[PDB]
RNA sequence: AGUGAGGGCGCGAGCGAUAACGUCCGCGUCCGAGCGCGGGAACAACCGAGACCGCCAGCUAAGGCCCCCAAGUCUGGGCU
RNA sequence: GCACCUCGAUGUCGGCUCGUCGCAUCCUGGGGCUGAAGAAGGUCCCAAGGGUUGGGCUGUUCGCCCAUUAAAGCGGCACGCGAGCUGGGUUCAGAACGUCGUGAGACAGUUCGGUCUCUAUCCGCCACGGGCGCAGGAGGCUUGAGGGGGGCUCUUCCUAGUACGAGAGGACCGGAAGGGACGCACCUCUGGUUUCCCAGCUGUCCCUCCAGGGGCAUAAGCUGGGUAGCCAUGUGCGGAAGGGAUAACCGCUGAAAGCAUCUAAGCGGGAAGCCCGCCCCAAGAUGAGGCCUCCCACGGCGUCAAGCCGGUAAGGACCCGGGAAGACGACCCGGUGGAUGGGCCGGGGGUGUAAGCGCCGCGAGGCGUUGAGCCGACCGGUCCCAAUCGUCCGAGGUCU
């Protein structure tokens, strides 16, 4: 069973898990565009949402809240300063995937890209 | 043999005479009939009845050629109340009146794969003293040389649920005919959002 | 087809108003109408009230009461018939949702754990003593 | 007719046959109440003579009794 | 477990017989509105780069 | 819930002071005991010179459980402790007193000398 | 040379329990070595019968002749 | 007893798990007799549908006992079940007592210890698909041959303290209510869980000194709580009613045999049993059924192949977004004439007063801002993101 249930588990644990969400963010980020397996970029894609989001909210709060996370000051600041003004007439969605057509050899991976959009 | 098509919306308690009841509300109507069987041109006596609108940018020829001679826009689904010829184009919730028992069928929600402990509610193994991997194995299943085999219908691990059941006896509490809903004393099967049947009792 | 507020719908005739709002830590009295033999009345029944689930309607609470050496916790659906009142006794600041807690306590510890609420008592004879005094004749 | 005898797998050492064979026995003589058990030796048939032996004993020294604390009493 | 093993060599018509459900479909591909090369469907095409007839991946 | 093995104060002056349950009476293999439910105890240890002696087989009705129990008005009672009291096999209470409260159960399956003696129904 | 475990069935005896697909002798028989053929549904040794090879010929044996299944739903007389 | 299969191995007791059959019936159902007033009980007859408890002792089967019960039935199934588990017992090596033996050793004498083997090929069985068939092609809706499931039972009350009985006691028939066990479903309640939903905490390392945070202490560090989902201890509901044919049995009519006879012609009553009825599967029911609705002329000729071709029809498939569906397939919804998922917003719910700043206190802190902040699933909304664009298959209907 696991009827109504969100959220992957990607065949790590917690601990795990999270730091991915985490370094994935960190990678799309700091590159506007990344290469991903297909599931991997599919839960990302709600992560960056909800902390870009945030910051367009600005606050030091939220700021601080995304810190938690994302740890750098300085790419935070980025984030804040520079990617989400960008963002800011658009509600929700601020994150693109789209699937590759070619799988990666050594273990016929589906490959997708993740960016953020313009 | 009276009865509705519907989708079981919820469940909820209410109350009575200071007392709570148990309450799985299903929406019934409105349900517009779509051919009706008849021995003559069936070989039985029921009625087709359909329920929740179709997108007619949905529909397809024979459909739509069906639901014409019928007089009646598309439908999501049909099904038979056998036995029930309703004088009115339309079988509304008014047939039921709060106190009458009903049967209601639906499809059951779905373990899917599950061991003989969830399906059978087999005992399974001790989960101690020296139990080597079987804490929940069905344990035997036979005998020695005579018979040689295991028999037809012996309980075992397979998909549990997900399948027609029926609740027999059911009170009705409660109609709502200005939102069509209708309140029902007791669990019916299936998920909030289930397809279900409501039909008149065959107890006495 | 919203679901949801269908039931909520249900539920609207069955729900009441006329209840004091209240938080876990509170001492509350509530008057149950309760049947001895055949007949109908009243019974209060009156302690710290040790856990709320809100959930519409259906939100319910259970109050904890020692009694003659017994401990005894009650729950009451929140929008029942039977319930003719709810007074407050005193009010409370907890620290957490469900205090359970002090099932487990002293009383002289369980009254310092407990304290009063100072905030919510002060606005509540700040108010309600406004309410008797804007409705003047 | 107011035996009631019992054959059941007798205790301790044997090897297969001592699992596979109800050789122990036992006796309940139903209207004084006493009762023997035996698994002596191996086979169940010799286990019942003995103990048909001692039920008969174990009655006679019951009347033996008996009729002393009637005699003397 | 007393170690459970087959009875008898599997026969050279039964063992085909079971792989008969192995042979593999072939891949689903469309024409890139594009190039006209073609391309699994839904995918950005490799050769361009392009998919809702705009610009993505470079190449 | 008070199934065999299940102790329980007694909560009344028998002169008993605990009780183990050994068997649950209302029927032919129910699993367990509740309020109102009559069970067989055995006493587990009671004070001297008391009615009723350590290690006496008596019967017993439950009137205290820290298991909740629900009633038709959809609330529910639960109390700190499992606890019963002693009686005959006529079922009339075998002391004269009976401390602290019972669950209004009690009234309703007709025990209704124990009801009263009782200091407070719940 | 081989054999020196024999077996079944009928009959006559002992043993056994006027049990055993038991045992042990005698006479006989077949199986053994005729698990080749027909019958007995199936069945080493019961009934018929001793297969050199061929045949899209014939008569019989046992057992059968309503259908599976070759040949009488044959004739005459009784019983159930 | 025999020694006919198995010694190039057929694992032996008890327990556990799962049972299934027999009926010589333990219970409940029906009945005859009774030394049957009634309530009981005895014995026999019918009946295998369902049911047939929990503990103390012992490895124990057996048995004894405790508390119940309608009852605590007895057997078959390699004294069912070790490629299902256990390993207490038995049956290796160690060791000891009694005992026998000069002894080494030995014991249906006892005692303590003592390696139970990850992969299922075939049959069988539980589930689930792929192919093909269903003598036009499709989309829906069905019929029920056949098969499975279920099938228990107590207690109180009324009738009525009535018939019965000296009394104590105490019914038939008919009606009522509340239970136990079991089955199915369900999450409103009650109650669990809820691996990051919120909070608190210790140590330590880190960012950025304060503050605020982060990793780690489990594969959640610990603790206090916890929606949705999955759940029982929680909730509803089932066993039926009823119809038909019967068993033992009770009768009518009635010869053979002037009378009598329930039977030989013929007829009525009669069971928890049988056949229906209830629930579930079900047209591979190759005997491939039926209703509704949709689709069209083969385009070249195949000599013999009763089709060899090939774009289309109605429709289906692929692909993609998903799903209280699911191991995979399958099934269900959706795919821009769209709210399927993600985000965002709302509601619900959890947590329980964020950060920041101001205030009081030397301080730990407190108080205010403040039910604040955070906020996974549930119920909704919204084209911001993602289901772009596309590809393939598929009639053209053999005969009397
Ligand atoms: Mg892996
Ligand atoms: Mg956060
Ligand atoms: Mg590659
Ligand atoms: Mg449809
Ligand atoms: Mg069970
Ligand atoms: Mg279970
Ligand atoms: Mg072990
Ligand atoms: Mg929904
Ligand atoms: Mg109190
Ligand atoms: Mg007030
Ligand atoms: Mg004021
Ligand atoms: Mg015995
Ligand atoms: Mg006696
Ligand atoms: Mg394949
Ligand atoms: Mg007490
Ligand atoms: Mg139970
Ligand atoms: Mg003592
Ligand atoms: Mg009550
Ligand atoms: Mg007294
Ligand atoms: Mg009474
Ligand atoms: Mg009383
Ligand atoms: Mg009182
Ligand atoms: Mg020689
Ligand atoms: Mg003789
Ligand atoms: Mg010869
Ligand atoms: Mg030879
Ligand atoms: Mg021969
Ligand atoms: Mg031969
Ligand atoms: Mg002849
Ligand atoms: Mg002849
Ligand atoms: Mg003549
Ligand atoms: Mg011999
Ligand atoms: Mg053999
Ligand atoms: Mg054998
Ligand atoms: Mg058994
Ligand atoms: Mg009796
Ligand atoms: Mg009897
Ligand atoms: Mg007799
Ligand atoms: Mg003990
Ligand atoms: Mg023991
Ligand atoms: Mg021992
Ligand atoms: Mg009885
Ligand atoms: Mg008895
Ligand atoms: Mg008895
Ligand atoms: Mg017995
Ligand atoms: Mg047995
Ligand atoms: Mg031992
Ligand atoms: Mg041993
Ligand atoms: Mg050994
Ligand atoms: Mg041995
Ligand atoms: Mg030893
Ligand atoms: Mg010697
Ligand atoms: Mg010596
Ligand atoms: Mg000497
Ligand atoms: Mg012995
Ligand atoms: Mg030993
Ligand atoms: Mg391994
Ligand atoms: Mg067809
Ligand atoms: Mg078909
Ligand atoms: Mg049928
Ligand atoms: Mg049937
Ligand atoms: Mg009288
Ligand atoms: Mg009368
Ligand atoms: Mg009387
Ligand atoms: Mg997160
Ligand atoms: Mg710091
Ligand atoms: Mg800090
Ligand atoms: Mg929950
Ligand atoms: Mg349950
Ligand atoms: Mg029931
Ligand atoms: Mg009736
Ligand atoms: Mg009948
Ligand atoms: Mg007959
Ligand atoms: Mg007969
Ligand atoms: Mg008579
Ligand atoms: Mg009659
Ligand atoms: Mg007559
Ligand atoms: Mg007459
Ligand atoms: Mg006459
Ligand atoms: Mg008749
Ligand atoms: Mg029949
Ligand atoms: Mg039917
Ligand atoms: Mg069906
Ligand atoms: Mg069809
Ligand atoms: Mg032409
Ligand atoms: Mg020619
Ligand atoms: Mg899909
Ligand atoms: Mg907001
Ligand atoms: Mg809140
Ligand atoms: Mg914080
Ligand atoms: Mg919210
Ligand atoms: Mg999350
Ligand atoms: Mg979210
Ligand atoms: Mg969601
Ligand atoms: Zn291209």
């Amino acid at each position: 069973m696991r009827h109504l249930k969100s959220g992957r588990k990607l065949n790590r644990h917690s601990s795990h898990r999270l730091a991915l969400y985490r370094n994935q963010a960190k990678s799309l980020l700091t590159h506007g565009r990344i290469t991903t397996t297909v599931p991997k970029a599919k839960e990302l894609r709600g992560f960056v949402d909800h902390l870009i989001h945030l910051a367009k909210r600005g606050d030091l709060h939220a700021r601080r809240l995304v810190l938690r996370d994302l740890q750098d000051v300085k790419l935070v600041r980025k984030l804040f300063d520079e990617i989400a003004p960008r963002y800011r007439d658009r509600q929700g969605g601020y994150t693109r995937v789209l699937k590759l057509a070619e799988r990666r050899r050594g273990d016929g991976a589906p490959l997708a890209l993740v960016e953020l959009v313009e | 043999m009276k009865g509705i098509l519907g989708v079981k919306v919820g469940m909820t308690r209410i109350f009575r005479d200071d007392r709570a009841v148990p309450v799985t509300v299903i929406l019934a109507g409105p349900c517009p009939v779509v051919q009706r069987r008849t021995p003559e041109k069936d070989g039985y006596t029921a009625v087709q009845l359909g329920f929740l609108p179709q997108n007619p940018k949905r529909v397809n020829r024979p459909l739509k050629g069906h639901f014409a001679k019928a007089g009646v826009e598309p439908v999501r689904i049909l099904r038979e109340i056998r036995d029930f010829n309703p004088e009115g184009d339309t079988v509304t919730v008014e047939i039921f009146k709060p106190g009458e028992r009903v049967d209601v069928t639906g499809t059951s929600k779905g373990r899917g794969f599950a061991g003989v402990m969830k399906r059978w509610n087999f005992a399974g193994g001790p989960d101690s003293h020296g139990a080597h991997k079987i804490h929940r194995h069905p344990g035997s299943i036979g005998n020695r040389k005579t018979p040689g085999r295991v028999y037809k219908g012996k309980k075992m691990a397979g998909h549990y649920g997900a399948e027609r059941v029926t609740v027999m006896n059911l009170e009705v509490v409660d109609v709502i005919p200005e939102e069509n809903l209708l309140l029902v004393k007791g669990a019916v099967p299936g998920p909030n959002g289930g397809l279900v049947i409501v039909r008149e009792t065959k107890k006495a | 087809m919203n679901r949801g507020a269908l039931i909520k719908l249900v539920e609207s005739r069955y729900v009441r108003t006329d209840l004091p709002e209240f938080r876990p830590g509170d001492t509350v009295r509530v008057s149950y109408k309760v049947k001895e033999g055949n007949r109908t009345r009243i019974q209060d029944f009156e302690g710290i009230v040790i856990r709320i689930r809100r959930n519409g309607f259906n939100t319910t609470f259970t109050v904890r009461k020692v009694s003659y050496g017994v401990g005894v916790e009650r729950i009451f659906p929140l929008h029942s018939p039977l319930i003719q009142k709810i007074d407050i006794v005193q009010r409370g600041r907890a620290r957490r949702a469900k205090l359970y807690f002090i099932r487990n306590l002293s009383d002289r510890e369980i009254r310092r754990k407990l304290r009063a609420d100072r905030k919510r008592i002060d606005k509540d004879r700040a108010a309600e003593r406004a309410a008797k005094e804007e409705v003047q004749k | 007719a107011d035996l009631r005898i019992d054959t059941f797998r007798s205790s301790g050492a044997g090897g297969q046959h001592v699992n596979t064979t109800d050789s122990a026995i036992r006796i309940t003589h139903l209207p004084t109440g006493i009762v023997v058990e035996c698994q002596d030796e191996r086979s169940q048939h010799k286990n019942k003579a003995k103990a048909l032996s001692v039920l008969g004993a174990r009655i006679h020294a019951a009347e033996m009794a008996k009729r002393q604390q009637a005699e003397a009493s | 477990a007393k170690h459970p093993v087959p009875k008898k060599k599997t026969s050279k018509a039964r063992r085909d017989a079971r792989r008969s459900h192995h042979a593999l479909t072939p891949p689903i591909l469309v024409p890139c509105p594009e190039c006209k090369a073609m391309k699994p469907p839904h995918t950005v095409c490799p050769e361009c780069g392009y998919y809702a007839g705009r610009k993505v991946l470079e190449v | 819930m008070i199934q065999p093995q299940t102790y329980l104060e007694v909560a009344d002056n028998t002169g008993a002071r605990k009780i183990m349950c050994i068997r649950v009476l209302k029927g032919s293999n129910a699993k367990y005991a509740t309020v109102g439910d009559v069970i067989v105890a055995s006493v587990k240890e009671a004070i001297p010179r008391g009615a009723v002696k350590e290690g006496d087989v008596v019967k017993a009705v439950v009137v205290r459980t820290k298991k909740e129990v629900k009633r038709p008005d959809g609330s529910a009672i639960r109390f700190d402790d499992n606890a019963a009291v002693i009686i005959n096999n006529q079922l009339e209470p075998r002391g004269t007193r009976v401390f602290g409260p019972v669950a209004r159960e009690l009234r309703e399956k007709g025990f209704m000398k124990i009801v009263s003696l009782a200091p407070e129904v719940l």
